[PDB]
C-alpha cells in the first residue's frame, strides 16, 4: 500500500517560486514514476511533468518547458517539484502520484493548495 | 483479462529497466520459483529476449 | 559488463567483434573481451598480477 | 647431414612436443562442465546464491 503525503497550503506573491514536496511511503521510490498535476479552481486537472528517481529523468508538459522544476531526493523518498515567476492565474491545486512499475494502479495524494 | 492455457498469450519486453525486488517481496504470490537463477540476484544482472 | 563479473585489467584493444557479437571467449571459456555496453568499444581483460 | 635431415633431432623435439601437450590439455580441460551448469566459475556464482 502506497500513500502520498502532500504539503500544506500556501501563499505567495508574483514573481516568487513555490516549492511542493510528495514523500512517498511503502517504500518503491526507486522503480516508480512521480508524476505532477495541477487543478486551478472552475478547471480541469493539468499534467505538468513528472521524474523517474532511478532513471534520473525528467519530463515536463509542453506549456511548462521552463519555470517548473522536477526533482527527487531517494534518501528521504520524496519527490520534488518547483514552479517559479508564479501570478495569480498559478493558483491550482497541485498533485503528486504514483504508477509503479509492476501495477496498474495510480496513487494520489490528498492535494496542495497554492495561490498568489 | 487472462487467456486460456491452450491458447497462452506470449510478450516481448526490452529497452527497460526490471527492479524484480518488488515482485519477490510482495508476499501476494503463492508460487515464486526461479530456474537457473537466484530471485534475489534478477536485479544484479542483464537480460536479453 | 551486462552483469559479467570477475577481476582483472581492462586495456583497448583491436578485435573486431562482428555486429552480433558481445563478448569474446579464449581457449578456457574465460571472457578475454568484452564490448563496453554505452561506448562501443573492445576492451580486452586480462589477470592483474 | 644433420642440416639436410629434418627428422634427425626429432629425439629431442619429442620431449618439448610432448610437454607442450601435457598443459595444452589442462588449459582445455577448463572447458568442462563435469556435471555442473557452466564451465565458468563466475557465472556460477554471479547468477545463483
Ligand atoms: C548515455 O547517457 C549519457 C548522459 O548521462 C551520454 O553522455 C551518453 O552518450 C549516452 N550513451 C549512449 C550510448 O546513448
Amino acid at each position: 500500500q502506497v500513500q502520498l503525503v502532500q504539503s500544506g497550503a500556501e501563499v505567495k506573491k508574483p514573481g516568487s517560486s513555490v516549492k511542493v514536496s510528495c514523500k512517498a511511503s511503502g517504500g518503491t521510490f526507486s522503480s516508480s514514476a512521480i508524476s505532477w498535476v495541477r487543478q486551478a479552481p472552475g478547471q480541469g486537472l493539468e499534467w505538468m511533468g513528472g521524474i523517474i528517481p532511478i532513471l534520473d529523468i525528467t519530463n515536463y508538459a509542453q506549456k511548462f518547458q521552463g519555470r517548473v522544476t522536477i526533482t527527487a531526493d531517494k534518501s528521504t523518498s520524496t519527490a520534488f517539484m518547483e514552479l517559479s515567476s508564479l501570478r495569480s492565474e498559478d493558483t491550482a491545486v497541485y498533485y503528486c502520484a504514483l504508477r509503479n512499475q509492476w501495477d496498474l494502479l495510480v496513487y494520489w495524494g490528498q492535494g496542495t493548495l497554492v495561490t498568489v | 483479462r487472462f487467456a486460456s492455457v491452450y491458447a497462452w498469450n506470449r510478450k516481448r519486453i526490452s529497452n527497460c529497466v526490471a527492479d524484480y525486488s518488488v515482485l519477490y517481496n510482495s508476499a501476494s504470490f503463492s508460487t515464486f520459483k526461479c530456474y537457473g537463477v537466484s530471485p534475489t540476484k534478477l536485479n544484479d544482472l542483464c537480460f536479453t529476449n | 559488463f551486462n552483469g559479467l563479473t570477475g577481476t582483472g585489467v581492462l586495456t583497448e584493444s583491436n578485435k573486431k567483434f562482428l555486429p552480433f557479437q558481445q563478448f569474446g571467449r579464449d581457449i578456457a571459456d574465460t571472457t578475454d573481451a568484452v564490448r563496453d555496453p554505452q561506448t562501443l568499444e573492445i576492451l580486452d581483460i586480462t589477470p592483474c598480477s | 647431414s644433420l642440416s639436410s635431415t629434418p627428422s634427425a633431432l626429432g629425439k629431442l623435439q619429442d620431449v618439448v612436443n610432448q610437454n607442450a601437450q601435457a598443459l595444452n590439455t589442462l588449459v582445455k580441460q577448463l572447458s568442462s562442465n563435469f556435471g555442473a551448469i557452466s564451465s565458468v566459475l563466475n557465472d556460477i556464482l554471479s547468477r545463483l546464491d
